[PDB]
RNA sequence: GGCACCUCGAUGUCGGCUCGUCGCAUCCUGGGGCUGUAGUCGGUCCCAAGGGUUGGGCUGUUCGCCCAUUAAAGCGGCACGCGAGCUGGGUUCAGAACGUCGUGAGACAGUUCGGUCCCUAUCCGUCGCGGGCGUAGGUAAUUUGAGAGGAUCUGUCCUUA
RNA sequence: GGAUAAGCGCUGAAAGCAUCUAAGUGCGAAGCCCACCUCAAGAUGAGAUUACCCAUUCGUAAGAAUUAAGAGCCCAGAGA
């Protein structure tokens, strides 16, 4: 019910109304390309595995033009899902101007891939003390109590990090100033450079 | 003298199918004898590697004749390996939801805990309110009593 | 031996203890494990010797 | 309120094993003897 | 005992189905239905009821004597249908009628109501004096308990909803 | 405290830093009862371990004290949690000194200055990414969700008045 | 949301009364579970759906070798 098929071009700030300089952002607002409804009977869920991003001939496949089989025309690149649907056509559907889940938008992205990091670097424990003749600094700390001959899991200790999709709740923009090709959003919308920002809304709202 | 024994089964196995049900039957007294048939222990052909694993079918598995307040003080448990891994499915709860592991976990307590025990024990046939499915083969209803 | 013979006895609905009890009640035969070996194809030997035990409890 | 050794306190009291718990029934809000 | 040995007359054609809880009673309220004991040892007689006992231990006889009181509650419950005592004593504790889920006004920043699923048969005589009607004593007493469930009486002055006896033992101070 | 049963061909024994986990005899937040509770603020216990449970000065050292606080400034367990993670202020080298004891050699946890903390991860276990196979064809997309985790806190003011 | 702990209920029964209990019915908590988010069919039970290739050649018994649909090597670069 939210065809938000699109990426950003970056992160900015603009005053909008009564001044009010706001960290501002955008989505490219490409026309939505939604396939058929695919109701609960053949598959117990409800959602749409919506296609997006309009390939040329090279990046396709006979299950991709062969996805223009069981679609009608125009093979695409990306496919997500949206539960909460309206449904118009098997393969490609109606564009940005409709909004049917909420304007505290709970926006979903796929975070910036910063790599393998230090132990603090996103796990956020205290870095060790530097001075006073102690070797110990930049190492996270002990983890195994002595009474078991084990260590536990669960404690975040390291990890190659960044390609982790996040669904942040209630991003705050009002009824969007539209365009043929803009979507105003606010500020630190997650994701990365050239990352699709599709979003369902009002799940805590 | 030496080979007076006989397996007579350890390649030439049998395969038979049994709708086994009573809507309310008590859990232990159903459980150990359906354990006996899923062994094939009642079949006169036992081998420790027999594979007389019966197609033990249950439908309509809503009720145990529940002695005492066992739907209030039966309470199950589990432990995920995350520390402090208590997760408990409890006594009357999930009986009405999914009375499946309400049976076959107890039949895991019945069975010889090995690869054959987990073979037929993980080849049970379990239905809780059904008329089951796939009567393409031939099923046969087994008894009532605890024998 | 005893397990498969109480398997076939239990197929005749007979329990091993009262069967053997009927074997001590029974004839010159207290023969045990060849009587276990009749698990192959012996309704005559198995169920008829079981009937010998039925007229031994009787 | 709580005393495991419940002995009678007011006249015409009542001793119950309510839900397997020996509670105390009186007309006075002062003493309402919880078993424990 | 001295209940189940005694009889309960069923006047005015109560129209009981003897099948199970299917036992239905008839009055000016009409043909209602509550329960049975379990299904068994309930000899529903005619023009009266003589429910038998299967045995006389405190499970056996005593719990159909329970249902001598319960089918008794169907008989005299349907015979008129009634309520309990209910009076909203308070310096501003007023109560009026809003359709059938009606207004009870403590003074909280929420507004209080009354709802009954099948039987109000109702009158606010005044914001002091209220009465409802139900048929089951259980429905009545749980309904008036629902009236208690929004503002209780005090140990200090008259509040809450009156029942004619409480032996208030009203505490003091100053 | 006692006990000498493993540890003398090695069980490194303070306190602290870091990193936590569980228990509840619950410190606050939750509900409820009683009150010698008009309320406001209290006492009191019942159920409750979801979450949270301050920062500094001094004390090497626990305990404890002070300040100012908040929702409160919990108690313990875990090799008085953790030295193949760390420090080394504490006995626990050898010096030197005092006091006191011993003729003396020295000693007396009595004090104090200085005082010698290695390990290039093999397994298991942890964290993150891969290959080989499988899922009765080879594929290529899609998801359900069996299950597993995370997260849960709390003022302040106004209205109701 | 639901199940509730504690607690508070109606009717009731030995015990004609009484009685939140014995059946039978309620209310009721940061507890629990679901619901909020994430990992998720190696969930061997390996799911379910969408499309494509199709059903080849060699005695093929055994297999062997093409090859489709593809997928990949190889190269470029980074949102990684």
């Amino acid at each position: 019910s939210k065809g938000i098929l699109g990426k950003k071009v970056g992160m900015t700030q603009i005053f909008t109304d009564n001044g009010e300089l706001i960290p501002v952002t955008v989505i490219e607002a490409t026309p939505n390309t939604v396939l058929q409804v695919k109701s609960v009977e053949t598959d117990g869920y409800e959602a749409t595995q919506v296609g997006f991003d309009t390939l040329r001939e090279v990046l396709t496949n006979k299950p991709a033009k062969g996805h223009a089989a069981k679609a009608n025309t125009t093979p695409k690149r990306f496919v997500r899902e949206f539960k909460g649907l309206e449904g118009a056509e098997v393969g490609a559907e109606i564009t940005v101007d409709t909004f049917a889940a909420g304007d505290v938008v709970d926006v979903t992205g796929t975070s910036k891939g910063k790599g393998f990091q230090g132990p603090i670097k996103r796990h956020g424990q205290s870095r060790g003390p530097m001075a006073h003749g102690s070797r110990y600094h930049r190492r996270p700390g002990s983890m195994g109590p002595v009474a078991a001959n084990k260590v536990p899991k669960g404690k975040k200790l390291a990890g190659r990090m960044g390609n982790k999709r996040v669904t942040v709740q209630n991003l705050v923009i009002a009824q969007v100033l539209p365009e043929k090709n803009v979507i105003l959003v606010k500020g630190n919308v997650p994701g990365a450079k050239k990352s699709l920002i599709v979003v369902k809304s009002a799940i805590k709202a | 003298m030496m080979k007076t024994t006989f397996m007579a089964n350890a390649q030439n196995v049998d395969r038979k199918w049994y709708v086994v049900d009573a809507t309310d039957v008590p859990l232990g007294r159903l459980s150990a004898v359906v354990a006996s048939v899923l062994r094939g222990k009642n079949k006169p052909t036992y081998t420790p590697h027999a594979d007389t694993g019966d197609f033990v079918i249950v439908v309509n598995a809503e009720k145990i004749k529940l002695t005492g307040k066992k739907a209030t003080d039966k309470v199950y448990y589990s432990h995920s390996l995350h520390p402090g891994g208590l997760k408990s499915v409890t006594a009357g709860e999930l009986r009405e939801k999914n009375a499946v592991r309400l049976i076959e976990k107890s039949v895991k307590g019945m069975l010889p805990h090995n690869t054959l025990g987990r073979a037929q024990g993980m080849k049970l046939k379990v239905f809780v309110g059904a008329e089951h499915t796939h009567t393409a083969q031939k099923p046969e209803v087994l008894d009532i009593t605890g024998l | 031996w005893i397990a498969r013979i109480n398997a076939a006895a239990r197929m005749n609905g007979l329990s091993y203890s009262k069967l053997m009890h009927g074997l001590k009640l029974a004839d010159i035969e207290v023969n045990r494990k060849m009587l276990a070996d009749i698990a192959i194809a012996d309704a005559a030997a198995f169920t008829a010797l079981a009937e010998e035990a039925k007229k031994a409890l009787a | 309120k709580v005393r495991p050794s419940v002995k009678p306190i007011c006249e015409y009291c009542k001793v119950i094993r309510r839900n397997g718990r020996v509670m105390v029934i009186c007309p006075n809000p002062k003493h309402k003897q919880r078993q424990g | 005992s001295r209940i189940g040995n005694k009889v309960i007359v069923i006047p005015a054609g109560v129209s009981v189905e003897v099948n199970g809880a299917t036992v239905t009673v008839k009055g000016p309220k009409g043909e209602l239905v509550r329960s049975f004991n379990e299904n068994i040892t309930l000899e529903i007689a005619e023009n009266e009821i003589t429910v038998k006992r299967p045995n006389d231990t405190k499970e056996m006889k005593m719990l159909h004597g329970t249902t001598r009181a319960l089918l008794a509650n169907m008989v005299e419950g349907v015979s008129n249908g009634f309520s309990k005592a209910l009076e909203m004593i308070g310096v501003g504790y007023r109560a009026q009628l809003q359709g059938t889920k009606l207004v009870l006004s403590v003074g909280k920043s929420h507004q209080d109501e009354v709802e009954a699923p099948e039987n109000i048969k109702f009158v606010v005589a005044t914001p002091t004096s209220i009465v409802v009607e139900g048929i089951s004593k259980e429905a009545v007493g749980q309904t008036a308990a629902y009236i208690r469930s929004r503002r209780s009486p005090e140990p200090y002055k008259g509040k809450g909803i009156r029942y004619v006896g409480e032996y208030v033992r009203r505490k003091e101070g100053k």
